[PDB]
């Protein structure tokens, strides 16, 4: 069954082994699906990132195809570019754009973002989501760990390992997929859901950018889930810090009823996003500049 | 608690 799955992946990946053109693999990070390494392109000295995912260690292997579908089909300015995929032993390797500024997580855990920076991040994320959603793709893992930065403060959406597609023939998804504290209540309720779940998850990320962490982050994941499902929309710990404009924006995101929650395309017109600064405004938040 | 790990099915 593992051997069966290897053979199958082999038919859809690029042939060969990128070890032949890459040097100095250095681990920089982990996920539940696998690790991330940087590597040097031998011929040129350029840097790339390489995601390595062991086929035997997945919750659900079939999700590994998401990596290949998104690469083949759904590219954009605010989406991490995937270059090639290979089967190397028992691992799927994906060679992709290196986002040398790291993940938004390191920022929200160590500094305070102002609203211009928050708005720039939301704007960038929402542009990527408007396009993904309009083509049937739901990310399902929106949180600060999935948002990556360039050295000059450009924002890109990453980690498509958990995504799903919808369409006329399959309008909703039913799988329990995401990270507990960021999951939409309808998803936790096991209701059929759509792209709207990404919008709730973004709201929780806005909570991360204002508070440093999502709500109920001290509760075990299952208790946190229960509270998300049953209670009113979670509140910012320091609501007193945010402008009325940020709060009105957040109120369009953290809406329990998915039918009433704003869409990505709606949100792109919200006056909060008029505060968005340029990428340069994000630059000082990064570890190498703080 | 404080888990950043994902859940599938």
């Amino acid at each position: 069954s593992h051997e069966q799955f290897r053979a199958a992946l082999q038919l859809v990946v690029d042939p060969g082994d990128p070890r032949s053109y890459l040097d100095n693999f250095i681990k920089i990070g982990e996920g539940s699906t696998g690790i991330v390494c940087i590597a040097t392109v031998r011929s040129s000295g350029k840097l790339v990132a390489v995601k390595k995912m062991d086929l035997r260690k997945q919750q659900r292997r079939e999700l590994l195809f998401n990596e290949v579908v998104i690469m083949r089909d759904y590219q954009h300015e605010n989406v991490v570019e995937m270059y090639n995929s290979y089967l190397v032993g028992d691992e799927l390797w994906v060679v992709m754009e290196f986002l040398e500024g790291g993940a938004l997580t390191d920022i929200v855990t160590h500094t305070r973002m102002n609203e211009e920076q928050i708005a720039a991040v939301c704007l960038a994320v929402l542009q990527a989501l408007s396009v993904l959603h309009a083509q049937g793709v739901i990310h399902r893992n929106i949180k600060s760990d999935s948002i990556l930065l360039t050295h000059d403060g450009r924002v890109k959406l990453s980690d498509f390992g958990f995504c799903a597609q919808v369409s006329k023939e399959v309008p909703r998804r039913k799988e329990l997929v995401g990270t507990p504290y960021w999951m939409a209540p309808e998803l936790i309720s096991r209701l059929p859901y759509g792209p709207e779940v990404d919008i709730w998850s973004l709201g929780i990320m806005v909570i991360e950018m204002v508070d440093g962490e999502p709500p109920y982050f001290n509760e075990p994941p299952l208790k946190a889930m229960k509270m998300i499902r049953d209670n009113l929309p979670p509140r910012l710990k320091n609501l007193h810090k945010v402008s009325p404009s940020l709060k009105g924006f957040l109120d369009r995101l953290l809406v329990r009823d998915p039918a009433q929650r704003a869409t990505a395309a709606e949100l792109l017109k919200h006056p909060f996003l008029a505060k968005a600064g340029p990428p340069a405004s994000i630059v000082p938040l990064m570890r190498q500049n703080r | 608690s404080r888990a950043r790990y994902e859940m599938a099915s």
